[PDB]
């Protein structure tokens, strides 16, 4: 999924 | 196809979008405050839009995970069961640190920045310093209207600057999520992946004082009335139809020396990868057996889970397209053009010297570095250092104090302090700081820190449990304690005995030298990069490839069409997946356990009125040639009139490793269907009240 | 699509055969010894074809594997090397046993059959015999042509019967065979899938005396020269177009009780699967150390591969489509329609419940009777038991004798002792009889047979042991012996010490009994069946749906389009494979291992005038809705105008329960493009005079 | 492979 990386 | 186009850029795309099938006139596209553009909102680290005029926002159900976990219990876990507010008075906060931010102004501020970076010299340090000088200045000056949060953005190496102004909306509150069966159908074995079956949207209600201006949550704070919202497509999508997405992609790395490139594949990804599989396998065996860790922890879980197959997917599309043999021929190229040019070539070819030098120093010490920032970010050491160094800054004037510190952070600081309680159990954090002692000590002699060995004054397990056990008596694990701390002085945190603070204290000393190694380099970096960058985009335009500013979580365009895309000789995949494919992977196991109102209503075949006759069901997710990435998630996906026919949130498997070399044949956007939104908001977790307010009901 | 039509339902295709695509008139297609049908042979469990006027024909590898293998040694492995003949005199023999079979003449004999049938009244093993004796006179009349063999043919449950009389080509040879890398490239992994890319081909001759009649192999023999052979296509073939094929199905089930299904379900494939994967493991493991058991044993592993995975492949298309649960539910369905019908649906009634116990019947000894005869096909005691009962027979006159051990039978019998020679290392079958001893003291008490007990001596491996010890002093694995007994009397081999004789003779009374037993039983089936499905026929008519009679090894004509299939929801499996796509899967080990002239002809883009536009390569291999299986193998594909585009060669994995239950939409052929064929013996594998021969070098 | 089964 393209959320921020962590 | 190829490129996250800034803004600024619309005169050389307007030809390709009308091309590909945009109907709308470029102008149009061009007012960032109008419609539909204005609709486009930062999260950020993920993109969102409004879709109603009564400040109705949706986004992913990934980047509303955070939120809808924030919310959750073991005993009432919205994760699992999902949210609706019947009415507005029913939405819960999503947290102290949700932000919408709406855009307001964009000002290129290039030739100052650059003139601030000259006058600094030749110190490197002090070129920073220029920097971060005159970003505070100019951000001060911005941020003086009340209610606006600014943001300075570099692009193309240093090349260019501007400035963000938004509005900044601090009162967000969750409206829906689905099931997190649906929202993550499919869970961490689809992510990343097509076929894709996964209903990744939920809605946020933004709000403001009843005098219009942002505030913080509070009761008496009224719906924000946004200039411009989303329209739901009246034309059902189909194969090879135009899409473009405006959103917040975060970082890429197309232009890299090959060398940065290397050592992101042989060493960054795959140690990263190996230290998140490894929590992950502590956390989830432990909350296997306590249900409070299991939704504790279930968002940074997420987040582990979602980067450590990002960089698997990598490492695999590196092999596949020879990545590092692209990146070698391609720099020789470069550099071969750079030598036939003689004198004026130099600049270049010497700031490429630079920059490799200066990786080879970051490289001399990235194990201690890594290894030491993340043993610093469990929970307890993280809240000790970061609020004693807090504590450093607050005795600085404010426009001295580092960023992160300042008065303008102290919001963020604070609510990240509150939301920690949804987030923190002791005996969990006590693990994840076994497993970093542990790592710490297999770190060489010279990658050692005297301040950490003295610290734990031991090399074996049992130096490990006696440390441990000391910090297990720190207090800082209620709020209420870290908050006393968030609002103490300096002299009050080296005075105490509380065990994590004292290890903040030991530490800091080291923690302020590495930061102005750090600093030092980016210096260093800051005089380097930009030459090196313009020739490596000059390079690119004399080969007619597409030039394009790497992404930096400033708004960008993409647009292309809906197509599939074929892995391997013999097979391809379609564009869409359907109602019937989701069934067909249900096993009533987590993830794959569909709510049962979504399997009788596939099963009784009801489509609400929203079958595509062509697909011959209702369309759950589909692929695009699209240029999309981190940050990207929640971004609108718009038809050729502007309207909207779903919401980007992943990419395939193979795309992956575009983010250091594009490739287009399998390099596909992943969204969910508008219709599916409906579907699903319809049938199975239903929410007419949301239905009737965006006008589908 | 669906159906396995017999020539005498030209018919009722002709419409639906023109709709598809067919050029040709019905009329052309009806003459079975005609353009282009005559070209159409039997091999007996494979089909071919004639392609040029001096007797070349072709098939599958996996045809002709039998046949290379023969003629395979450790030392030069035609398996593995291909075989190219440069002239018709460098031919080499593909065995004595080696058949083609050339169409001559059909005649319906119903009337006659069942009038035979009905004239031994109410005795169930009287009706078979009757049945046989009315079978070998027919026979014995149609054979009296020399040259000529001919073969009863029941269909529908023996509502119809036809006698089929063919030329009988006893000489046969090979003339060339691709490397195994590329006749089975994907080896048996690939085996039963698409994406598949196999050069699944090889040809042979057919020679007849200088007389022109039918001889066996001898170096005064000369080419055959057919009426009726095909040509290569000259249009391209692409997704959409007309194919048919034509060849010699051997056996469907999908008129069946739902309780022979179940059997065959939950026992019969589980049990043969397994059976057939521990021989497979043994094997494989003494011939990993012994090159000489590995070539000699290759035809029987690559049958018990094949057979193995096909059933694992039924069992899990069955769980895939609730097999077991439309079996029942459509029994129910037609039952109910029976008694709806009251005077009328009495006969079926009464023959459901007949089958129904006949089932039950078999079913009480099947362990039995499946161990046995698996136990005496291991290659010392299969020789002395057929042997044997040979000697017994040749006492009666050859009117009386059982069918395989009649005067016609002779020479297949002979051969088959000689072609053991290159198949049979006693090391090797000892471990196979020992598996079987192994599996027969497992048997429980009912179940055992009172003659094998009592020449074993005990229940343990210390009889088994002295069982094999025993065996192992048999004479019986030289060619010499067996052939010095196929000519012995009946009191020679019951006066005989040879230890594999004398488990043969000790055991031929209860397998005559057995014999006697499965003859009763198939007499009372030969009652019932018929008017049982029949009646399935009717209900079949009644609800519009196809009626074709299971295959039964006669001919046969299927014919649809060239197109894909969708195995799940956002992906669809492409028509063709191509030349890229095998290089692909290269790994340089077994069975990826393809011959360095064809990675190297793929990266240079030589595709030899051969190249569809289409799909931008020279296509591999090929997907289309036709209805074929096992005895399909060979059969060549002709398009809209009877020209050959492919061989047909296997199914998709989804495809091979419709043995049992046709899925129209997971249920595609497998086939080898002509231009693949071409492409090889052009630039890897050259056969330059084949080409010419053919019309197309 | 569609041969006849063994
Ligand atoms: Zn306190
Ligand atoms: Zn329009
Ligand atoms: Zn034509
Ligand atoms: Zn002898």
């Amino acid at each position: 999924v393209y959320i921020h990386p962590f | 196809g190829e490129g996250m186009w800034v803004p600024q850029q619309l005169p050389e795309i307007a030809g390709p979008l009308k091309k590909a099938g945009l109907k709308l006139s470029p102008q149009q596209i061009s007012d960032l405050t109008g419609d539909p553009m204005g609709a486009v909102v930062a999260l950020g680290g993920c993109t969102a839009s409004f879709v109603s005029p009564n400040g109705l926002v949706v986004t992913n159900h990934a980047c509303a995970y955070g939120a809808i976990q924030l919310n959750s219990t073991a005993e009432n876990n919205l994760i699992k069961n999902g949210f609706n507010a019947p009415t507005t008075a029913d939405e819960v906060s999503a947290g102290p640190n949700a932000r919408v931010f709406v855009l307001d102004e964009i000002t290129d501020v290039t030739k100052d920045a650059k003139a601030a970076i000259a006058a600094a010299g030749d110190d490197a340090l002090a070129r920073t310093k220029a920097l971060e000088a005159f970003e505070k200045k100019l951000i001060a000056d911005c941020e003086a209207e009340a209610g606006f949060r600014c943001r300075l953005y570099s692009f193309s190496g240093g090349n260019t600057y501007r400035l963000f102004k938004n509005l900044e909306i601090k009162d967000v509150r969750l409206a829906y999520a689905p099931p997190g069966s649906v929202g993550k159908f499919g869970g961490d074995i689809d992510n990343w992946m097509w076929p894709r079956h996964t209903g990744a949207f939920a809605f946020y209600r933004a709000y403001v004082g009843k005098d219009g201006k942002p505030a913080a949550f509070s009761k008496d704070n009224v719906p924000y009335q946004p200039k411009h919202w989303l329209k739901f497509a009246d034309q059902p999508l189909g194969a090879g139809d135009f899409v473009m997405v405006a959103g917040y992609p975060g970082s890429t790395n197309r232009y890299a020396l090959a060398a940065e490139f290397d050592n992101t594949a042989q060493w960054t990804y795959p140690t990263i990868a190996r230290h998140y599989k490894n929590q992950i396998a502590m956390v989830e065996a432990a909350g296997k057996q306590n249900a409070d860790i299991q939704v504790k922890y279930a968002a940074t879980m997420a987040g582990w889970n979602n980067t450590s197959k990002n960089y698997d997917g990598q490492l695999e599309g590196f092999k596949r397209i020879d990545a590092a043999g692209q990146k070698l021929r391609e720099e020789a190229a470069v550099l071969g053009w750079l030598k036939g040019q003689g004198a004026k070539g130099q600049p270049a070819l010497d700031a490429h010297a630079k920059l490799l030098d200066l990786l080879e120093q970051s490289k001399a010490t990235r194990d201690r570095d890594l290894t030491l920032a993340l043993f610093n970010n469990t929970a307890m050491l993280g809240s000790a250092t970061q609020l004693y160094r807090l504590s450093i800054e607050r005795e600085k004037p404010n426009a001295e104090r580092e960023s992160g510190y300042q008065e303008r952070d102290l919001p963020a600081i604070e609510g990240g302090l509150k939301q920690l309680e949804r987030r923190y159990v002791a005996a969990m954090d006590r693990q994840l700081q076994e497993y970093w002692l542990n790592e710490y000590i297999k770190l060489p002699a010279d990658q050692r820190v005297a301040a950490v060995d003295a610290w734990l004054g031991g090399n074996d397990a049992a130096a490990v449990k006696r440390a441990l056990d000391r910090l297990a008596g720190t207090k800082l694990g209620s709020t209420e304690e870290r908050l006393k701390w968030f609002a103490a002085d300096r002299k009050a945190f080296e005075a105490s005995n509380d065990p994590a603070i004292q290890y903040a204290v030991a530490v800091m000393p080291t923690l302020l030298k590495l930061e102005q190694e750090r600093k030092t380099r980016a210096g260093e970096n800051l005089a380097a990069r930009p030459v090196y960058l313009q020739a490596l985009a000059d390079y690119k335009k004399s080969q007619g490839e597409f030039v394009y500013p790497d992404a930096n979580l400033s708004l960008r365009i993409t647009f292309g069409n809906v197509m599939g895309y074929a892995p391997k000789d013999g097979m391809e995949y379609t564009p869409f997946t359907t109602l019937e494919g989701v069934v067909a992977k249900e096993t009533g196991q987590d993830p794959f356990d569909s709510p049962k109102a979504l399997l009788d209503a596939v099963a009784a075949k009801r489509y609400g009125g929203l079958e595509d006759k062509r697909i011959g069901s209702v369309p759950v997710n589909y692929l695009s040639d699209l240029d999309i990435t981190g940050g990207n998630a929640g971004s609108p996906v718009l038809d050729a009139h502007g309207k909207l026919v779903g919401l980007a949130f992943d990419g395939n498997w193979e795309s992956v490793s575009s983010n250091w070399v594009f490739d287009p044949k399998m390099t596909r956007m992943i969204a969910v269907d508008g219709r599916y939104l409906r579907w699903i908001m319809q049938e199975v977790y239903p929410a007419p009240q949301l239905l009737k307010e965006m006008n589908v009901g």
